[PDB]
């Protein structure tokens, strides 16, 4: 489905949850 | 050779404090 | 989950819980991969050492739930299950190698705020993100610690916990344990000399470890919570089931039924 993985309480209302950005600095920093 | 084990319960905690599910919703998913 | 806290709502709205009919138990995690398929660890379903062997009609799943112990009205859906299917050369004699079932609901699901599927990887996704240091999450509503003298906490949450983990190098995995590794298997968490902690534990086997691209925003889930050797223990990681080595089973079984 090419709806998956985009949660509709975040992704699709541009709302980051409140850890998340621990995972994608592990990207920059991992 | 060692035996992995899986992160299951063993001893029923799974019960605890498990509240019913209503049997007009549990009726609605056997229809 | 261990050193975890409690999920947001609606931050994890592909996550499932495998239930017991009679009598009423949390069983597993589990994952919605489509509005009709479900993914989980094959012990769930089928573990012959503690002579467990569950089929369709003893279980069904709660999507959207929160709550452990709640029956969340207007909230979770309840689907029984069609058809069970554990892989077949699923070992659980020794190391759990291919510990991966697919459930088929017997009737499609609705997506809402609170449900909603999460992705599977391809070649080049698992290429790119299964990668040593970069971090996953894992959610459940299994064990807080291994021991009660751990910490000053409960035993179970009253509420869906979430984690972030980093992935281990193969060769530390390996050597973190005499259990034989395979392919189809990865470790996640830390090292003592990074400080921080964290584990997913008994009662969250069967659920997801999902790792957001940086390149199209997606989740996808990378592993399925399957064993370790205790829970949060200084030298020890959790592993888990590698579900791109074992996508061509699924679409396989998908695609068929
Ligand atoms: C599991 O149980 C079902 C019915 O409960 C039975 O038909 C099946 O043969 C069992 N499987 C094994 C491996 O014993
Ligand atoms: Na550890």
């Amino acid at each position: 489905e090419a709806d998956c993985g985009l949660r509709p309480l975040f992704e699709k209302k541009s709302l980051e949850d409140k850890t998340e950005r621990e995972l994608l600095e592990s990207y920059i920093d991992g | 050779a060692e035996v992995a084990q899986p992160k299951l319960y063993q001893r029923g905690e799974g019960g605890n404090g498990m509240e019913p599910i209503p049997e007009d919703v549990l009726n609605e998913a056997l229809n | 989950i261990v050193e975890g806290s409690d999920a947001e709502i609606g931050m994890s709205p592909w996550q499932v819980m495998l239930f017991r009919k009679s009598p009423q138990e949390l069983l597993c995690g589990a994952s919605l991969i489509s509005d009709r398929w479900v993914l989980t660890a094959a012990h769930c379903l089928l573990y012959p050492p503690w002579d467990k062997n569950f089929t369709e009609n003893d279980l069904l799943v709660r999507i959207g739930k929160h709550s452990r112990t709640r029956y969340e009205r207007n909230i979770e859906k309840i689907s029984m299950l069609e058809k069970i299917y554990i892989h077949p050369r699923y070992n659980w004699r020794e190391n759990l190698d291919r510990d991966i079932a697919l459930m088929k609901l017997k009737k499609p699901v609705a997506f809402s705020d609170y449900i909603h599927p999460v992705c599977l990887p391809d070649r080049e996704t698992a290429a790119s993100l299964l990668q040593a240091g970069y971090k996953g999450r894992v959610t459940g509503w299994g064990n807080l610690k291994e021991t009660w003298t751990a910490n000053v906490g409960k035993g179970q949450p009253s509420v869906l916990q979430v984690v972030n983990l980093p992935i281990v190098e193969r060769p530390v995995c390996k050597d973190s344990t005499r259990i034989r590794i395979t392919d189809n298997m990865f470790c996640a968490g830390y090292k003592p000399d990074e400080g921080k902690r964290g584990d997913a534990c008994e009662g969250d086997s069967g659920g997801p470890f999902v790792m957001k691209s940086p390149f199209n925003n997606r989740w996808y889930q990378m592993g399925i919570v399957s064993w370790g050797e205790g829970c949060d223990r200084d030298g020890k990681y959790g592993f888990y089931t590698h579900v791109f080595r074992l996508k061509k089973w699924i679409q396989k079984v998908i695609d068929q039924f």
